[PDB]
Formats: structure tokens, C-alpha cells, sequence
RNA sequence: GGAGUAUGGUCGCAAGGCUGAAAAAUUGACGGAAGGGCACCACCAGGGGUGGAGC
RNA sequence: CCCUAGUAAGCGCAAGUCAUCAGCUUGCGUUGAUUACGUCCCUGCCCUUUGUACACACCGCCCGUCGCUACUACCGAU
């Protein structure tokens, strides 16, 4: 795997550097290169070692000096406490869902980022059938949290927004979503959002489009059962004159 | 080709998450894209013992 | 043509399957069987033995608030319910789809919970034999459950659940161990405390307390560790005192007390065990002042130990009824009263027609065994290179001989004549010992594996590890012929009664058949799915019969084969391992067959659909606006009673079921449904649609149909009354319904406009000079004519 | 006659005339006519 | 004499038996339910044979 | 068992074409209807649930029993 010499190998608690500026680190019963290491200048010469902890020093013909420190240990107790959370936060999130708190359960999903369960909360809190009268999607605390979403999360609802208006199905869910996300927030707002996210299709610019040209679709054809929904006033002139 | 890392686009066009999915839908979209996919000299005691 | 049938069966105490109980009687699970014992006198009560199940059973668990009734769970997925005043199976369980680990039950009794390796926990009523539900969590398999109602129980993917049971699905979850598993589940009988065991030697502690909000119930107190780093097989909470017992598959077993979570909790004791205990068990008895643990371990064995509360003495024991690790040789008497059975630090002779053992003996290893005529002495050949000579009448050691250096005997056979013997080693030489002394040797190129006589003295056939058979002379040792053709090395070998027939058993899965003269291969049978080990013809002709013989086989099978017609006649089931040894009788009227199982064995419309569920749904419709009357009269109780297709659909609205048997059909079918609907089902789809108008869902499906509706009846509804009615309902609620979805689709598309006129004008340019030639989207559209 | 068929369909060799598509000539890599 | 094409001989290899007749797969094996299309080997409406005697 | 328009059915006249056919075959004219010409309800057969094109417009993750592969830990002999 190496492209020069290679000089020096040192003792853990392998590693080996080269002379392709490359100091590479792998475990022996395995016997597959585990990590790799590129700060240096032109060449390495050698590997000195703490011996206490597993801390690297690597030196070559270049002047300077790298001191490399373990990480894995702290990484896997980062990951470890990070499944921990997920775990807690999941089932907090069916909780929620089996509760009916519909608002702490489109908070919690909007905070787990998967979105197969927040349309269905979205259905339900536009479709509650004992909805508010001055309400926007009916609930007013889910009012209060969409007036309250910070900007990440208005720009990853609006990435999720344009995909739900794609469906001519979950297409009024994502229309009346929409018409709270408007009304929460100003213009000024959406217009000046800057998220780091906006790369290529998913920035700001063709995120609007899409929403706005799937909308006018939409907004045809509701405008044409509107026009043919005259003939029950039809009807019912017809019976009102016999 | 445009969807998330995470999440998966259905038939429909709504992304769904890997993680979200439960079980019984993973093995049904395996099954489902299947279906779419088939349309297209030892030793003495070591013998003995 | 008479076949073979199983009637007896011994040589076994507790299997190497979990879950031992204490009743002062100790209920072990046998392979298939499930065997109760007195601990103070070795005699066994009863066997638990069913004709239709032969899986192995490997969950025990007794009845609380009524002993004499058990449920164990066997390895196809079945529960079985026992009684121990009479020895039947009321009830069985086929719920599962594969091995049925955990058992639990409730503290009344009536409902039991069984979680299996199919990660399906699964919880069973006992009044009324219906699976009850089907609790369903769990990546992957549960290895602990408790009724605390509500249930807890903890799996493989480190996830201790807590389950409700009024409403099925998990309240908490928690993750006992971050990259291990959780192995082990002790509850406190107060349920107060839980404490899991995980992989690497750690317990995990947890406190219980005794939906809309933040629910918390189980917490972590807390971490100990144990002293060995094993997976730990079960920890035991004492029923009335302060202890557990906590053991993983070792030789210690580890009890600590109860009084930081390492203060509260200290090691008592560290008991070792002769052998690797599988499942430990608590024992209470009337009348002492001590903790009776019983272990049962892996090698064959009850121990009941004693432990004062405020050392371990090995108290009781019961080894006399089974050998203690494998049986790796069988032969049974020219009497054919009695057998021995040669095992791994053992030999043990039995009674054949009590099944009880008579005597035992101990040597250090043991390949073969045979006894020599007149069954007053033994012959064992070793491992380490000896035979060992031993006697039963007055059950001792008479010689010992190193035939071989450190080279396994790995054939013995006795002369028919009986006057000397011959023992093939891992050596290239086979030695003959006349009675003992050494008469002549024969050298050959390889391993002998294994070599028999002819039953006329006459020739003698050793059989190599080069793959191939060497017939010799018996009388002197010249190479009579040699039988080749085996991809791997002979295993064993047997011949027939007039030494007309070989048949040779190889480790290339099949016998050979051979006629002894000029050595022509009758028939190569493809027989077993595995190494067939051992071969063996019936001695005696005086039935018939006597070229038939035996073949077993790794894949746990015998064969009972026919030489003359060259067919399997029977297939032998019924051990549940790799079977080592296995003897036929000399009147040949029964075989004994032992296993790796440690048990030795002896053997004798669209439209008129849709019409239909608009009618469920009016009288769904007239039933709750009776329900409301009798409400606003009254908060008296009052049930709606509707359909049992409601409430197993469960609880739906009468909108949601009829919208929804109008949004199955095709499109196409849509329109000739609602054009075959007649006029007596128009006015009730008339007031369904008013429904779905006013709970707004799917407004251009309810707009289309409604529209159909007027257009192929508009004559009728302008000349009927009611219509009008309902008309004017369904016109006003279409026409807010529309207009608040336009209203809301407009002002999004004026929202969209104006955010992004101000999107151009941010993004519009900042620098100024002479090439405004920097300042839309493109597709592709290929067409092939 | 009946061993020759299960040799054909066994080590399936079939005499029947294949379908080919009605423009190889002038779309020889046969695109399709949509997006691209 | 050169280049081809044939025809029949001659020779060499092929032409030495751990033997004794009756797999592939991340692409695979089998189904079910729903919805279509077609059929005088289907329904529907009729017609006509054969079948009874003799050759 | 067969049959839906110059079809069923009647009638004669002629030929005898390297295979078949005189115990018949194949042509050729003449007379010429009834009833279906719908539906997949029965019996079946084929096919969709992947592809093969883009606008309108519509639909909206079909279902089961196993295999194979990768990883994870378990069981017990050598």
C-alpha cells in the first residue's frame, strides 16, 4: 500500500511511516490499513511514541515536527452516547405519537429529521375534526411552534415542503403548511434566509420554484371545480323554481 | 438520484427515512425491488471425533 | 419387513438447555423430555414425554399460585402445559416460528408471556386458549422477560422494553450496554430494582417506581461488574431473602447480597463447581437455616450446595444416573442383560431391562470398548496409547497395557473364538494380544481407523487413513485383497455373518457395499447428509434378516438398509446429536445408539360493493346521532353498538370507511360503478359526500363523483323533494370547502411571487463595470424520429 | 425426438426468429425519447 | 520446373481404467390478490353433424 | 363435437397434375337463410404490479413462503 520506502515502524501503546510523506497506522490480527496521515512536507523519516498513552511524533527531511493523539476512544464514546439519545428521543417521539400530543411530536420529528412520520402528524393536525376557529392549521400550539422554527428548520420544512406538494395526494397537507409557514413568517425573512445547505437543486432559488410552479398546477385545477361547481346552484335554482 | 443520504423517495414521491422504516416495510421494498429486478488430508481424530 | 421403534431411553440428567426449577424435587429438562428427580435419593419421580413432538425443549417455568402445572418451550416453538399429579399436556401453544427462549407468568397465574429466538414475544391466555396479541420490538432476540399490567423484559440488541399490556406497545425503552449485549434479567420480587446482565462481565442496575407527557420509569442507578468477563447466563433473585445468584457458562457461580450502587450491592460468595453450570436455581427448604443453590451444569449433573447467610459445602449430588461428558463407545453383553457404555473420563455399565446403572468405573479417556466372553472383563483402549482391563463381578482394575506409545486405539476388536484381541492404533501398527500377551504385529503404511473380523475366523479387514480397506488372512497376514474407491478416510466397517457382504462406512457421506469375493463393489449408496460414522449388520440369521444393517450418521440419523435388495427399509429419527457409537444385540432383537445428545438410546362488484358499504355506513350514520340524543339527555352509559367490521377495523368513522372503499377503485371502474348505483342508493351518497365537504378530504374525488351524480340523475333530483335538502347541504359545505382551499393556494402563490421578486433583487449583482455580459434553466428532450 | 427437446430447452438453444427492433439502422444504440 | 485443387495409400499423435448400468444466485425457486385483454377449445341466441339400420 | 355472411345447408358438372386420392380426392358454378355480432358472470388462455416518450389529465409506496450475500453475537465436540 505504500508508494516509497518506508524507513520506520514503530510500536503502539503498528504504524509505519513512509518516504510518500504518508504515515499510516493498522492493526496486525486484521491486517488491513486502518488510518492514514497527511500533514507533512516532502519526506519522513521517523516515528517516535509516547509510551504511556498512544501519542505518534513524526519528523522527516522537512523541518516540522507533527504530534499526533488518539481519538478513537473518544469518538466511540461520542457515538455511543449519541445512539443513547436516539434511542430515548425515538421512543419519545412514539410516545408522543400514541399520546396525541401532536405538538411535541412535530417538534420532536422536525428535531430527528425523518419525515414519513411528520406528514402523517401534518394529516392528522390539518384533519382533527374539532379544529379552532382562529387557528391556522387548527392546532394553535402547532400555530406557535411554526412561528417559532428557527431558520434551519424552516429551510429543511420548505425542502421537505416542495416533495410533499409533489403529490397531488398529501399535496392540500403540504399547500395548508405552506399557508402557516407564510403567514408565520414575513418576506423579508424568507427571502434572506441563508442556510448552508443551498447547493445546486436544493437551494433557495429552485426550492421556491418548485413549490411555486407545483402550486400553480394545483391552483388550476381547483380553479376549474370551482367554475364547474356552479351546477348545484344550477340545481338547485331549477328545484327552487318548481 | 436527487434524494437524501438517509432517507429513500417511494413510488410516490414523498422521502421516507431507512431509520423510520420499521421491519416489516424494509423486507416488502426489498421484496418489491426484487420483483421489478427478476422482470428486467486431515487428521485421525479430527475424521474420528 | 419389521421395522424398529423406540422403547427406552437413559443415561441423562439436566441437558445442556437452560431454565432448571425447584419444586424438594429438581425439574430438569431432559432433550425431549422434561424429568423430575428427588435431589436426596437418586431415583427420578417422573418423565414428561410426549408421542407427537420430538424438538428438544429448552424453557422450563413454574405456575405461580398453583404448582402442578408447568409450561415448557421447545425448540420448534411450541408450549406445552404439564401437570405433576398426571403426567399429560393440557394445553399447547403453536404460536411461534422458532425457539421459544424465555418463559414468564403472571402472579395471578392465568396469562403467560413466552418471548422466543424469532424475537416474537408473544403473551397467551389460560381460560380461553386464544393467542391474546403479539408485542413487537425488539431488533433481535429477547432474553428476558417479567410481569411487573405491565411487562419488562430485555434483548440481545442491549434494549431492556418496558411493554404496557392494556394498551400494546412499549412505554419505555432504555439501552443497557452501549456497544455490548444485554445477556441476563433479574427483577427484585418487590420490583423494586432490575438488574442486567450484559457481555462483558458488567451489571447494569436499574430502579422501578411503583402518556401525554415525559414518562420515566426505569433509571439507571448505576454499574457493578462481576469478576469473570463472560457472557453471562442468568442472574436469580432469592424469592424471600436479600441475594442473587449471578452465573455465566463457567465453573463459578457468584452470589452477592443485598443490604453508591457498589455500596449497596457485595460479592457473599464465590462458589465453584466441578463443572460448567448452565442454569442455577434457587431452593428454599422447610426447616433449615441456609440458601439451598442448585446448579445444573453442562457436564451431566445436579448439585444442591448449601450456603450459610451470616462457604459453600457440596451438600448433594446426583451423577450416579448419567455419564458426565460424552459417550464414545457402546458394548453390550453375549447375555445381552446388561451393557457398557465408555465414555470421557468414565465407564459405566447399565441394566438393560431396569435401565439403571450397576457399576462404573473411572479411566482417562475412552475410544473403545469391549468386554471379552463371559462378560466378566472389559477392554478399553485410550487415547493416551494403553488398554485398560477392568471387571465388573467384583468392579475393579485387573492390568494396563501401552500397546501404543501416545497413539489413540482407535480399533479393538475380540476374536469370535475369543481368545485374543486386537487393537489398531494412531501408530502405523495393529498389535494382537493373546490371553494378556502380545502374539504378532502387523505394520501398514497409515492410521488404522478401524478393523473388524470375519464372525468365521477366517480374514480380518483393517481400514486406513489413506482411504482405503486392507483384507488380510487371519491366519497368516498376507494381503488377501484391498478395497479403494472412497474420497475420504473409512470410518468404519461391518461384515456379514457367512463373510459374504463388507459394508464400509466413509467420512465422504456414503457406505460401500462388497462381496468378499474378488472384492466387487455391489452398490456405492448415497445415504446420510453427513460423515456416516458407524455400520453394523444384524448377527444372526435365524429371523431371516441377517443381511440388514445399521448405519449411523453426523446428521443425527440411523438407517436401518437392506444389503440383499439394496433399499433403505427405515429411517431412525429421534436423536437430537452427532450419534458416536451405536451396537446391535446378538439375537439382534434390539440396538442401543449413542449420541452426542449424552442420551443412549435402545430400540425394539364495484358498484354493489360500494352500495353495501354505503349502507353500513348510514345505519353506522343513524345509530351515533341516536347515541347523541341519548347523551344530551343524559350522561347515563350508553353504547353506540355499531359493526363489528368497525370495531375490527378499528373504530373507524363511517367517512373514513366509505371514503376509502370509494378510493380503491380504478378510475375507470369508478365511473360504471357510480353509473350502475340506482336511485335508492343515490340519497345516502348524497349525504356521505355532504360529509366528506364539511370534514374536508379529497375535494376533487368528492367533486367528481358529485358531479357524475347530478349529471346522469339531473332530471330525478329536480323532480324529487328531499334532494333539495340535502342539496343545499352539500352546496354550502362544497363552497366553503373550495373557496378556503383557493383562498389558501392563492395567497401561497402570491407569497411565493413576492419572496421570490426579493430573491432577484438580493441576488442581483454588486459589482459595476463595462461587461454586463455575466448578466435560467435548460432541459434536454431527445426525440428519436 | 422427446430426449432432443429437453436437450434444447435444457441447454436452451431455440430456432425461433428474435424480435428486433424496427430502427436499428438509423438509432443503432436505441436512446429513448425523453429526458435526457 | 513453380503455384493451386483433388484422389488413394503409408506413418505418427489421438489410443492406458481410485474403476464395476439406472451447479449458479446481491440476478435464484414457488405462489396469492387486484385490474385488464381475448376465445364458437367460453357465457348468450340459434343452426348443423356423429351416435339408431345397412356398406 | 363443430359453426357467425356469399358462412351453415341443398344441388349437379368437370378434372385425376412425380406426394395423397377411385371404397375417393380436388376444383367449379348454382340456390342461399335463422341467430350472435354483446360480455368477461361460468370455463379457460394471455398479460400487467419493471422498463419502452415528454405535454394536458389520472394514479400513488400490491401481498406471502423461502434461498443467496455481508456483518453480528450464540451452541458444542476436535
Amino acid at each position: 500500500g505504500h508508494s516509497h520506502n518506508v524507513l520506520k515502524v514503530v510500536w503502539l501503546h503498528f504504524a509505519s511511516a513512509g518516504a510518500d510523506t504518508l504515515v499510516k497506522v493498522w492493526d496486525a490480527n486484521t491486517g488491513e490499513t486502518e488510518c492514514t496521515l497527511d500533514n507533512h512536507e516532502d519526506r519522513l523519516w521517523t516515528l517516535a511514541v509516547h509510551s504511556k498513552t498512544n501519542i505518534l511524533a513524526s519528523a522527516g527531511s522537512d523541518s516540522k515536527v507533527t504530534f499526533w493523539r488518539d481519538t478513537t476512544a473518544e469518538t466511540q464514546a461520542a457515538a455511543a452516547q449519541a445512539a443513547l439519545k436516539l434511542v430515548e428521543q425515538e421512543q419519545t417521539l412514539e410516545n408522543y405519537i400514541h399520546a396525541g400530543a401532536y405538538r411535541d411530536a412535530i417538534v420532536l420529528a422536525l428535531q430527528l429529521n425523518h419525515p414519513g412520520r411528520l406528514l402523517n402528524l401534518f394529516t392528522n393536525v390539518v384533519t382533527t375534526r374539532n379544529p379552532d376557529p382562529d387557528s391556522l392549521t387548527g392546532l394553535k400550539a402547532v400555530d406557535d411552534v411554526l412561528a417559532k422554527l428557527s431558520d434551519e428548520q424552516i429551510f429543511q420544512l420548505l425542502l421537505r415542503l416542495r416533495d410533499w406538494n409533489t403529490n397531488a395526494r398529501t399535496a392540500p397537507v403540504a399547500q395548508r403548511v405552506l399557508w402557516a409557514l407564510f403567514k408565520s413568517h414575513p418576506a423579508n425573512k424568507l427571502s434572506s434566509l441563508s442556510v448552508k445547505g443551498a447547493r445546486g437543486h436544493k437551494s433557495l432559488n429552485e426550492v421556491l420554484d418548485a413549490i411555486k410552479v407545483y402550486t400553480e398546477r394545483h391552483y388550476k385545477r381547483i380553479e376549474e371545480l370551482v367554475d364547474e361547481s356552479y351546477l348545484v346552484e344550477y340545481t338547485l335554482r331549477e328545484m327552487d323554481a318548481l | 438520484d436527487t434524494a437524501e443520504k438517509g432517507e429513500v423517495v417511494t413510488k410516490a414521491g414523498i422521502p421516507i427515512a431507512k431509520q423510520e422504516m420499521s421491519r416489516e416495510e424494509k423486507l416488502r421494498r426489498r421484496r418489491r425491488e426484487k420483483e421489478r429486478i427478476r422482470k428486467a488430508v486431515q487428521s485421525s481424530g479430527a475424521y474420528k471425533l | 419387513y419389521l421395522k424398529f421403534e423406540p422403547s427406552k431411553s437413559f443415561g441423562v440428567v439436566v441437558s445442556s438447555n437452560s431454565n432448571l426449577v425447584w419444586s424438594g424435587q429438581a425439574i430438569v429438562a431432559a432433550n425431549e423430555e422434561v424429568l423430575v428427580w428427588d435431589i436426596k435419593k437418586g431415583e427420578l419421580l417422573s418423565r414428561w414425554r410426549d408421542e407427537n413432538c420430538k424438538f428438544r425443549v429448552t424453557a422450563i417455568a413454574q405456575s405461580r399460585t398453583d404448582p402442578d402445572v408447568f409450561a415448557v418451550g421447545y425448540e420448534d416453538g411450541s408450549i406445552r402445559l404439564w401437570d405433576s399429579k398426571i403426567a399429560t399436556s393440557v394445553v399447547s401453544f403453536n404460536g411461534h416460528k422458532s425457539a421459544i427462549t424465555v418463559l414468564a407468568f403472571d402472579k395471578t397465574g392465568v396469562r403467560l408471556a413466552s418471548g422466543s429466538k424469532d424475537t416474537d414475544i408473544i403473551v397467551w391466555d389460560l381460560v380461553a386458549e386464544v393467542g391474546q396479541y403479539k408485542l413487537r420490538g425488539h431488533k433481535d432476540q429477547v432474553t428476558g422477560l417479567y410481569f411487573i399490567g405491565f411487562l419488562l423484559t430485555t434483548g440481545k440488541d442491549s434494549l431492556i422494553k418496558l411493554w404496557d399490556l392494556s394498551s400494546r406497545h412499549c412505554i419505555e425503552t432504555h439501552v443497557a450496554q452501549a456497544n455490548g449485549e444485554c445477556w441476563a434479567l433479574g427483577v427484585s420480587p418487590d420490583f423494586t430494582g432490575c438488574i442486567t446482565a450484559g457481555n462483558d462481565g458488567e451489571i447494569t442496575v436499574w430502579a422501578l417506581d411503583a402518556l401525554s407527557q415525559s414518562v420515566n420509569f426505569l433509571q439507571n442507578r448505576g454499574t457493578l461488574h462481576r469478576s469473570s468477563k463472560e457472557r453471562a447466563a442468568e442472574v436469580v433473585f432469592h424469592p424471600l431473602r436479600d441475594y442473587f445468584a449471578v452465573h455465566g457458562v463457567e465453573k463459578s457461580v457468584e452470589i452477592w447480597r443485598i443490604r453508591e450502587v457498589s455500596d449497596v450491592f457485595v460479592q457473599h460468595v464465590i462458589v465453584r463447581t466441578t463443572g460448567k453450570v448452565r442454569s442455577v436455581d434457587w431452593a428454599l427448604n422447610p426447616g433449615v437455616k441456609d440458601l439451598q443453590l442448585l446448579v445444573g451444569g453442562t457436564n451431566n449433573l445436579l448439585e444442591l450446595y448449601n450456603i450459610v447467610g451470616k462457604d459453600y459445602n457440596k451438600a448433594l449430588a446426583v451423577e450416579l444416573p448419567g455419564h458426565r461428558t460424552d459417550i464414545r463407545s457402546v458394548a453390550i453383553s453375549s447375555d445381552d442383560k446388561m451393557l457398557a457404555s465408555a465414555a470421557n473420563g468414565s465407564l459405566k455399565i447399565w441394566n438393560i431391562k431396569t435401565q439403571q446403572c450397576i457399576r462404573t468405573f473411572d479411566c482417562g479417556y475412552a475410544l473403545c470398548c469391549a468386554f471379552l466372553p463371559g462378560d466378566k472383563v472389559v477392554i478399553v483402549g485410550t487415547k493416551e496409547g494403553e488398554l485398560q482391563l477392568y471387571d465388573v463381578a467384583s468392579a475393579s482394575l485387573l492390568e494396563t497395557v501401552n500397546a501404543h506409545d501416545g497413539h489413540a486405539v482407535w480399533a479393538l476388536q475380540v476374536h469370535p473364538d475369543g481368545r485374543s484381541v486386537v487393537s489398531g492404533g494412531a501408530d502405523k501398527t495393529a498389535k494382537f494380544w493373546d490371553f494378556l500377551v502380545q502374539s504378532r504385529i502387523l505394520k501398514v503404511s497409515d492410521d488404522i481407523l478401524s478393523l473388524r473380523f470375519s464372525p468365521d475366523a477366517r480374514l480380518l479387514a483393517v481400514a486406513l487413513l489413506d482411504s482405503t480397506v486392507k483384507v488380510f488372512f487371519n491366519d497368516t497376514l498376507k494381503l488377501y485383497l484391498n478395497l479403494y474407491g472412497h474420497k475420504l478416510p473409512v470410518l468404519s466397517m461391518d461384515i456379514s455373518y457367512d463373510s459374504k457382504l463388507i459394508v464400509t462406512s466413509s467420512a465422504d457421506k456414503n457406505i460401500r457395499i462388497w462381496g468378499l469375493d474378488f472384492g466387487d463393489c455391489h452398490k456405492a449408496l448415497f445415504g446420510h447428509q453427513d460423515s456416516i460414522l458407524q455400520v453394523a449388520f444384524i448377527p444372526h440369521n435365524s429371523d431371516g434378516n441377517g443381511h440388514y444393517f445399521f448405519s449411523a450418521s453426523k446428521d443425527r440419523t440411523i438407517k436401518y438398509w437392506d444389503a440383499d435388495k439394496f433399499e433403505q427399509i427405515q429411517r431412525i429419527d429421534g436423536h437430537h446429536g452427532e450419534i458416536w457409537a451405536l451396537a446391535v444385540s446378538h439375537s439382534g432383537r434390539f440396538l442401543v445408539s449413542a449420541s452426542h445428545d449424552k442420551s443412549i438410546r435402545v430400540w425394539e362488484m364495484a358498484g354493489e360493493r360500494i352500495a353495501e358499504a354505503l349502507e353500513l355506513g348510514m345505519t353506522d350514520l343513524n345509530t351515533i346521532r341516536e347515541w347523541e340524543e341519548a347523551r344530551q339527555i343524559n350522561p347515563n352509559i350508553a353504547p353506540p353498538q355499531r359493526n363489528p367490521i368497525f370495531v375490527a377495523l378499528g373504530n373507524i368513522p363511517a367517512e373514513t370507511y366509505v371514503l376509502n372503499t370509494l378510493q380503491k377503485i380504478k378510475p375507470a371502474s369508478l365511473h360504471d360503478a357510480l353509473l350502475v348505483l340506482p336511485f335508492s342508493t343515490i340519497p345516502s351518497l348524497l349525504t356521505f359526500l355532504n360529509l366528506f365537504a364539511q370534514r374536508e378530504l379529497n375535494v376533487p374525488l368528492t367533486c367528481r363523483i358529485l358531479f357524475f351524480v347530478l349529471k346522469t340523475h339531473h332530471k330525478q333530483i329536480v323532480a324529487s323533494r328531499t334532494m333539495r335538502a340535502t342539496l343545499e347541504k352539500v352546496r354550502a359545505n362544497l363552497r366553503a370547502a373550495l373557496r378556503r382551499q383557493k383562498d389558501e393556494m392563492g395567497f401561497n402563490i402570491a407569497a411565493l411571487k413576492v419572496v421570490s421578486m426579493q430573491l432577484r433583487d438580493k441576488s442581483v449583482r454588486e459589482y459595476v463595470d463595462e461587461t454586463w455580459e455575466e448578466k435560467v434553466r435548460k432541459r434536454a428532450f431527445a426525440s428519436l424520429s | 425426438i422427446e430426449e432432443l427437446i429437453k436437450r434444447r430447452i435444457l441447454a436452451g438453444e431455440f430456432d425461433e426468429v428474435l424480435r428486433r427492433r424496427p430502427d436499428m439502422f438509423g438509432n443503432p444504440h436505441g436512446v429513448r425519447r425523453g429526458l435526457v
